[PDB]
């Protein structure tokens, strides 16, 4: 077993000093995903693996979190995305789409159809949850929500993540 | 747990540009397979458990050297795009002082771009993003994105996260 280097899920820019943040999906609310049957957790390997649930079947979809204003850049422009994927055999999405919302500390709120049908196979998406400027303090939550009468199926969720505009 | 395989890429959702993460093991890393130049490590989240990652870390060496590559015709043509590399430094470091890291883009015509960071000003343990550079999606062939310094002093503490190649859509 191989020695350890240790992280936290901040990154700066070195040119401003910039921050950024994301959480991976362990420290994501997803409902029911120790269910034992509408979430199965994987391992996403790219070119070892970490810990990623898939959706394999379940009218009830719900995935939230929260991020805490105090870690990113006062005044700094973010765009907030979820990164994930509709798998090879996904059902479902035809007649349902997502609901996606972002909750700012202001008591404001963005809500966006999402109609997942149109998003590639086999290939993550950075799924936009919204766009927001930073304050000193507050907490940060989304959703992204279906719990209509469709079953669900073919969808990996990654990590979500606060960026700074990228330039 | 059953084994998911995927591009290390993504797409962005209204405008459909590509994106790619480089992990270290698919990077050129000179002297990568020496434990007293680099020695590879498991990166770990606490909160989450291990991110899936290999990373380097420059152990005592004077040769820095690490490459990567893609082929620019398998990105979103007429975008400009940038590529990052994401580093981290530890105690303890050595051998930096006035030997800033070069980060280095070539393109298919021989041109090339160079910028310059101190790790000795970086906060240790953060994950720090670098711009190595710019470039337009046209034409073909590869685009090299590098890390370097080969100056005559023995390095240590430097940790290579990936490269990052991204797009810079309309919003
Ligand atoms: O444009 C950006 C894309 C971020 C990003 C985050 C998680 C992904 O799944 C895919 C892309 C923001 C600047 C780079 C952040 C970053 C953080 C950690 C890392 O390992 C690589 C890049």
């Amino acid at each position: 077993e191989l020695p350890k280097v240790y992280t936290e899920n901040t990154w700066m820019e070195e040119r401003n000093g910039d921050r950024g943040m994301l959480k991976y999906p362990r420290e994501l609310d997803i409902t029911n995903v120790d269910d034992g049957k509408s979430w199965v957790w994987h391992s996403l390997v790219f070119g070892l693996g970490m810990e990623a649930p898939k959706l394999m079947g379940t009218t009830h979809v719900e995935i939230r979190g929260d991020f805490k204003m105090s870690k990113l850049t006062p005044g700094l422009k973010y765009q907030a995305v979820l990164l994930c994927m509709k798998t090879d055999g996904n059902e479902g999405w035809d007649s349902c789409p997502l609901n996606v919302e972002l909750n700012l500390p202001d008591g404001t709120t963005q809500k966006r159809e999402v109609d997942l049908t149109k998003f590639p196979t086999d290939e993550f998406v950075m799924m936009v949850l919204g766009y927001f400027e930073a304050v000193e303090s507050g907490d940060i939550t989304f959703s992204v929500v279906d719990t209509s009468d469709c079953v669900k199926k073919g969808f990996v969720v990654k990590d979500a993540a606060l960026r700074p505009l990228p330039r | 747990q059953p084994e998911l395989y995927a591009e290390n890429s993504w797409r962005e959702e209204m405008t459909g540009e590509k994106g790619i993460l480089i992990y270290p093991r698919e990077l050129e890393v000179v002297g990568g397979d020496d434990d007293s130049c680099w020695l590879w490590h498991s990166l770990i989240l606490e909160s989450q458990g291990q991110l899936g990652v290999e990373v380097p870390k420059l152990m005592g060496t004077k040769h820095v050297e690490v490459h990567g590559r893609w082929k620019i015709s398998d990105l979103t043509p007429g975008l400009k795009y940038q590529v990052l590399y994401m580093i981290m430094v530890e105690d303890p470091l050595e051998g930096w002082e006035n030997c800033p890291l070069k980060l280095r883009v070539t393109l298919p015509d021989g041109s090339s771009q160079t910028q310059q960071v101190d790790l000795c000003k970086l906060p240790k343990g953060q994950l720090i993003m670098t711009v190595a550079g710019y470039f337009d999606c046209v034409g073909d062939g590869e685009v090299i994105f590098s890390v370097i310094e080969t100056s005559d002093v023995v390095k240590k503490g430097l940790v290579i996260k990936d490269a990052v190649i991204r797009p810079l859509p309309p919003m």
